[PDB]
């Protein structure tokens, strides 16, 4: 009984979180009302990892929904699986964060964080043995970014020895709501460097390019982007939600994926990504070559520009496990110049028999690559372009922040980039 | 090629064949190790909380 | 795509083989410390055979036989021949040799003096050579020369009746390149080389070692007739076979090559059970340089076996390409009239 | 009769231990419910099998075993498995969260809080023994529990049972069947602190078992079940002398006397044959010579290495099935003349031979075919140092960059323990080189 507590904060965080519970609820056979209707015991084997069991054989997600304005969480409650969430687990304010990291982190967010921690404390107290936490959020806004990292900081203070993982959407000018996103993202990245064990970096630009160029979506929406994130979140958590020789909890995963405490930012990937030639059976070679292709990755970083510290692939569906080793052992021994030679056997593979909905088989990629430095480089450049003129800072100084805290956040992320650069050589 | 020490019982037998002749930490000390590591974990946690209180 | 690593930058041979592998467009060279390789062109000394054959999914092949040093070591070869029943102590093609340890350090000092005194008393030619070089007909000088050193030496009978080429009245030796693949097939390169002495052989003066030592480095450094009779004191089989027909009315095959092929098989079959990589988690092949002497009776003697040999400049292309065909491509195929002679044998 | 207590630590130890006790029951005629019809002494007796099984007044034959794991999922299989009735709950110990493949976490953080409980439970089994010989400790090298808690347990056992022998069955890490990357660290950390507390350790390389299951049993992708069924056959061959009437390796002390002249060099190489696929139409039964010759082929060793280039310090031949000494000696002579068997000059060039007439038992519905005779050769070779050289090299690659070290320091371990443990392994490699090479 290794329970995980899920938190989703802000607009992006709650919309991606909603789709996540919609996707895995389907895989575990949980209907919108929380009743199980599956046909395999594998669905229930690890059900308690993400779900609580209430009276009447009801399964209720162990999820905490947080926001500083009500709108997004009213949509969730009216959404497909809205009624599946615990009523007490909606924690929201009315003021909003105005895409302002200082409001989420220092003013508005501080007013609401204690009541969120009251809910977290309640879910944890009813856990046989808490694995850790996972947070979904964006870094470009105010609530997910500013209040998200405040929640993490206070969760770590109360649960210092528990694992803290996040799915963090990184802002991109091509899919942007406001010009202050580089400010909000740079401020959050430092919080994540210090207080998370594993951060899945989801880049909105990569999600967009995949929708437009690969999926052939002329006009991608936030919904389309969140379809990719749901599938990815379902893949990276397969090993936690189903049985298999892999086993592994959050800590054992972190121990083998993170060689250095600050370099814990991961590039996730998924295959297939088929446009609508969608019924074609995908062979194992195609799954592997696509999974390792840059176009299939969601950090918007070319791995051929850096070196893999550690790689983890998860294959789902009924396929040849001998042929999985042959193709995986082929991609390594055919591109070994992008794997560091001082971590032996740093490419690991796992198989799960249950495929995602509507797919004969799939592959999820989890790479800890030093190429991720390109993502932080982009953010730093956009930050500096504005900060050198102190442009748009009044929104933040008006919330009590000093310019010194921005200078520090800048020096911290440039440090982070430099730390990736030395391990890339 | 000699066979020495041939022993036989109802469930088997054994023998030897020679082809050629030839030519702690106390309980206390372990407690200190464990408690010392425990103290170092406490010190590192105190530095974390001190960081978070700042 | 096949991957290989190069761990001996000083090998003139495998520098070419590596040059060819890349020329095929189907082989990729990795860093010398990358463990995910198919082929290792390993270092001469202290090659870590224990780390081979443990990479999942990779069939790994190395260009050295772990344990072949017993054949390519001066002292080792002597002990192997004497103590191996397949070769026995009466081995008729290996000069009488004795392993002698310097006195400042089993040992065969008394055994040698026993055979030496026998020769001195029987008026027989009693000249020996010490190496690990000094040539003398007195046992006192040979032993005192080894004690002044600090490593193990070997004293063997000096062929006082070598076959001398005419004109010139000069000594020589024969280099044969032998390739042993992973299946332990013994391939003899059809092209050999004679490293001839450019000075007239003189039996009444072993002090000047320029006419007794046919080494390519001693002739090109201490000989005053280097390159007179053949370019670089190197005669190839075609010319040598022609000389044997004109002067001796015989052939290189009949008079010498049969004995060479016999000696190569005998040495390599003897140690096959000790070095074969048949049922091993990794595979081995290796190129050998056999050095032979020929006396005036057209009898062939074995001088030594080199485990890391070089090649004659004129034969690098042919032999190196041949190594890729039978040794490397046979285990890693790509997307004639063989240059070798297969020496069949029972495994 | 002197008792042997088995201890199973971590996932590998527990699952290996489960497979072994299933085999022991089939070998001794013990039903899943603990009953043993052939045992005519109800709730008592000092027979050979009593070294591994106690007896209740009701006639149940209870293993002298303790299962320890910091997580309950693996040991829960024992509680609900076929042989759930054999064990009582006191013998099965489970925590709530494991060591996360972190030696420091299993040895220090969690180990400190559970060591006294495990000792108390082992004390309960010890108090049932009239003359305890010692302990057999099953564990993995790479697991956080199998490496970290095992070494702590071995340290304490040396304190609480000074005059008792301790043997190990250790799973050497193999990438082909492991998702961890830090196992070289755990392997070296546990060997360093365990070395002076183990009298004889049988290492089983998962790489070797994996390839035997693919090459001989035609398993395209072997699982832990296939691996453990084969491993328990070897373990049974090694412990059979303690459980059956005989005169060779009759007590744990004899394992050290016959196999370990030098204390630190206490890692014998195990070779087993034949391994025949049960799915085969029908195999030709191999002779004494053929299976004895197979013991000198690298392909059926528990650790892949080349004994032709090491030196032997000892050599036991354990035969099961239709074998008479006549054929053994005839096969030995034939192998000395054809093999490269170089003993060290300060050791006799001999072979201790043991014959048990009962042929190997195979689990119904298993992968292994029933054979009429089989052999396990225990040989102390310097060649097994290849396994330390490989492992130490992987250690050096990561430690040069301090990769993953923070996880261990984070649990209270000092960075100096790494280097201290590493220098002990360098010394161990040097010992093998002084005895083996000239
Ligand atoms: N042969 C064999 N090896 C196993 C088995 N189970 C795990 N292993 C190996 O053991 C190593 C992993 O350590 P585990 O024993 O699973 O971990 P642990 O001892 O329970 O310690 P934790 O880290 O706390 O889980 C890997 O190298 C696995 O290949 C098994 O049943 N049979
Ligand atoms: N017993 C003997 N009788 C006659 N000549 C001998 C001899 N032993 C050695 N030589 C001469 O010495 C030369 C070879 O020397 P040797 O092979 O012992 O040294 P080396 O091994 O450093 C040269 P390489 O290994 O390159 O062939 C030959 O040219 C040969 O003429
Ligand atoms: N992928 C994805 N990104 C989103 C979504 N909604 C907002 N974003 C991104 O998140 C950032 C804005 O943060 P937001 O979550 O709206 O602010 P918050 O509500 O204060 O936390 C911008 O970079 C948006 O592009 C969504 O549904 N999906
Ligand atoms: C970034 C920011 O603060 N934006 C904003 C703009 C107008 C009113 C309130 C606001 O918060
Ligand atoms: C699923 C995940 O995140 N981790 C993982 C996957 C396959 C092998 C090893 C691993 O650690
Ligand atoms: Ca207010
Ligand atoms: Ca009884
Ligand atoms: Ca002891
Ligand atoms: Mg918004
Ligand atoms: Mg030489
Ligand atoms: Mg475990």
């Amino acid at each position: 009984m290794r329970e995980i507590v899920h938190i989703q904060a802000g607009q992006c965080g709650n919309q991606i979180g909603a789709k996540f519970w919609e996707v895995i609820s389907d895989e575990h056979g949980i209907d919108p009302t929380g009743s199980y209707h599956g046909d395999s015991d594998l669905q229930l084997e690890r059900i308690n990892v993400y779900y609580n069991e209430a009276t009447g054989n009801k399964y209720v997600p162990r999820a905490i929904l947080v926001d500083l304005e009500p709108g997004t969480m009213d949509s969730v409650r009216s959404g497909p699986f809205g009624q599946i969430f615990r009523p007490d687990n909606f924690v929201f304010g009315q003021s909003g964060a105005g895409n302002n990291w200082a409001k989420g982190h220092y003013t508005e967010g501080a007013e609401l964080v204690d009541s969120v921690l009251d809910v977290v404390r309640k879910e944890s107290e009813s856990c046989d043995c808490l694995q850790g936490f996972q947070l979904t959020h964006s870094l470009g806004g105010g609530t997910g970014s500013g209040m998200g990292t405040l929640l993490i900081s206070k969760i770590r203070e109360e649960y210092p020895d528990r694992i803290m993982n996040t799915f963090s959407v990184m802002p991109s000018p091509k899919v942007s709501d406001t010009v202050v996103e580089p400010y909000n993202a740079t401020l959050s990245v430092h919080q994540l460097v210090e207080n998370t064990d594993e951060t899945y970096c989801i880049d909105n630009e990569a999600l967009y390019d995949i929708c437009f160029r690969t999926l052939k979506l002329t006009t991608p929406t936030y919904g389309d982007l969140n379809h990719l994130v749901s599938a990815t979140m379902s893949g990276v958590t397969t090993c936690l939600r189903f049985p298999g020789q892999l086993n592994a909890d959050l800590r054992k995963l972190a121990v083998n994926m993170v060689p250095f405490p600050r370099l814990h930012f991961f590039m996730p990937g998924f295959a297939p990504l088929t446009s609508r030639q969608q019924y074609r059976a995908l062979t194992v070679p195609e799954l592997t070559q696509q999974m390792f292709d840059s176009k299939n990755m969601m950090a918007a970083c070319d791995p051929r520009h850096g070196r893999y510290l550690t790689v983890a692939a998860i294959f789902r569906g009924r396929m040849s496990m001998k042929e999985v080793d042959e193709q995986m052992l082929n991609v390594q021994n055919k591109n070994s110049s992008y794997f560091v030679e001082w971590i032996p056997n740093n490419v690991k593979t796992a198989v799960c028999d249950i495929p995602p909905r509507g797919l004969k088989m799939s592959a999820t990629f989890i790479g800890n690559s030093t190429a991720i430095q390109e993502l932080f480089k982009r953010i730093s450049e956009q930050f500096t372009a504005m900060f050198r003129r102190k442009a748009f800072l009044h929104w933040y100084t008006g919330e009590g922040m000093d310019e010194m805290e921005f200078t520090e956040a800048e020096s911290n992320m440039n440090d982070l980039v430099s730390e990736y650069q030395q391990y890339q050589d | 090629m000699e066979v020495i020490e041939l022993n036989k019982c109802t469930s088997g037998q054994s023998f030897e064949v020679i082809l050629k002749p030839p030519s702690d930490p106390s309980l206390e000390e372990i407690q200190k190790k464990l408690e010392a590591a425990e103290e170092r974990r406490k010190y590192q946690e105190a530095e974390l909380l001190k960081h978070l209180a700042e | 795509m096949y991957t290989f690593v190069v761990r001996d930058e000083n090998s003139s041979v495998y520098a070419e083989v590596s040059r060819l592998l890349l020329a095929t467009g189907q082989w990729k060279r990795l860093r010398k410390d990358n463990p995910r390789f198919n082929l290792m062109l390993g270092e001469r000394n202290r090659l870590p055979f224990g780390r081979l054959g443990h990479e999942p999914g990779l069939v790994q092949l190395v260009n050295y036989y772990r344990g072949a040093d017993k054949l390519c070591r001066k002292a080792s070869l002597v002990k192997l021949i004497k103590t191996s029943p397949e070769l026995s102590e009466s081995c008729t093609w290996f000069p009488e040799s004795y392993v002698i340890y310097p006195t400042n350090l089993t040992d065969e000092r008394e055994v040698f003096l026993a055979a030496y005194n026998r020769r001195r008393e029987g008026r027989e030619g009693n000249v020996w050579i010490a190496k690990s070089i000094l040539i003398s007909s007195e046992a006192s000088e040979l032993l005192d020369f080894i004690d002044e050193q600090g490593q193990v030496h070997v004293i063997q009978k000096y062929l006082e009746k070598p076959l001398l080429l005419e004109p010139g009245h000069r000594k020589f030796d024969i280099r044969s390149w032998v390739l042993v693949d992973h299946l332990y097939n013994i391939y003899l390169y059809r092209e050999g080389v004679l490293r001839t002495s450019s000075e007239p052989y003189n039996s009444a003066n072993f002090q000047d070692k320029t006419c007794h030592l046919t080494n390519h480095c001693i002739q090109k450094e201490y000989s005053k007739n280097y390159g007179r009779y053949e370019e670089g004191n190197e005669m190839f089989f075609e010319e040598f076979n022609q000389y044997l027909m004109d002067a001796l009315n015989t052939t290189l095959e009949n008079s010498i090559l049969l004995q060479i092929k016999h000696i190569i098989r005998s040495c390599l079959m003897c140690i096959e059970p000790a070095i074969s990589t048949k049922h091993l988690h990794y595979q081995s092949f290796q190129l050998f340089g056999f050095d032979f002497m020929v006396d005036e009776e057209l009898k062939v003697w074995l001088i030594e076996v080199n485990g890391a040999p070089a090649c004659a400049q004129k034969l690098y292309a042919e032999l190196c390409q041949g190594i890729v065909d039978v040794a490397i491509s046979s285990v890693f195929p790509l997307a004639p009239t063989s240059i070798f002679i297969k020496l069949h044998h029972h495994h | 009769m002197r008792e042997c207590i088995s201890i199973h630590v971590g996932q590998a130890g527990v699952q290996i231990g489960n497979a072994c006790w299933e085999l022991y029951c089939l070998e001794h005629g013990i039903q899943p419910d603990g009953q043993m019809p052939s045992d005519k002494t109800i709730g008592g007796g000092d027979d050979s099998f009593n070294t591994f099984f106690s007896e209740t007044g009701a006639g149940k034959h209870v293993p002298r075993a303790v299962f320890v794991d910091l997580e309950p999922t693996v040991i829960d299989e024992v509680r609900t498995g076929t042989y759930r009735q054999l064990f009582h709950p006191e013998q099965l110990i489970t925590g709530k969260e494991d060591a996360a493949n972190n030696y420091a976490r299993g040895h220090y953080t969690i180990g400190k809080e559970i060591i006294d409980l495990v000792l108390d439970r082992i004390r309960k089994l010890a108090d049932q023994c009239t003359g305890l010989q010692g302990f057999l400790v099953f564990h993995s090298f790479g697991g956080g529990t199998g490496s970290g808690f095992t070494s702590l347990l071995m340290e304490r056992l040396s304190v609480d049972y000074g005059k008792k022998s301790k043997l190990e069955f250790s799973i050497y890490p193999a990438p082909q069947v492991s998702t961890a990357v830090v196992e070289p660290y755990n392997s070296i950390l546990t060997t360093h602190t365990t070395l002076e507390h183990s009298d004889c350790a049988f290492m089983v390389d998962n790489e070797a078992i994996y390839d035997i299951c693919r090459r001989n049993l035609d398993i395209e992708r072997p699982t832990y079940t296939n691996l453990n069924r084969l491993i328990s056959q070897i373990v049974s061959s090694i412990t059979a002398s303690l459980r059956f009437d005989g005169a060779l390796n009759v007590d744990l002390t004899e394992f050290q006397t016959n196999l370990v002249p030098y204390p630190r060099i206490h890692f014998p190489l195990a070779t087993y044959a034949p391994v025949i696929s049960a799915e085969k139409a029908y195999h030709e039964q191999l002779s004494v010579a053929e299976i004895t010759n197979a013991c000198f082929e690298p392909a059926n060793q528990m650790v892949k290495c080349d004994p032709r280039h090491g030196k032997y310090m000892a050599c036991c031949l354990l035969y099961r099935g239709d074998v008479v000494p006549k054929d053994v000696n005839a096969a030995i002579a034939t192998i000395k003349t054809k093999r490269s068997i170089q003993f060290v000059d300060w050791c006799p060039t001999g072979f201790k031979v043991g014959i048990n007439y009962q042929p190997p038992t195979v689990v119904p519905g298993g992968d292994l075919a029933k054979v009429q005779r089989a052999v396990c050769m225990l040989s102390n070779t310097t060649a097994i140092a290849e396994a330390w050289a490989r492992l130490d090299h992987k250690f050096d690659l990561m430690y040069a960059k301090r990769a993953f070290v923070h996880w261990y320091v984070g649990e209270g371990m000092e960075e100096g323990e790494f280097s201290e443990a590493r220098e002990d392994m360098a010394a161990l490699e040097k010992d093998y080189e002084e005895v083996g090479v000239d």
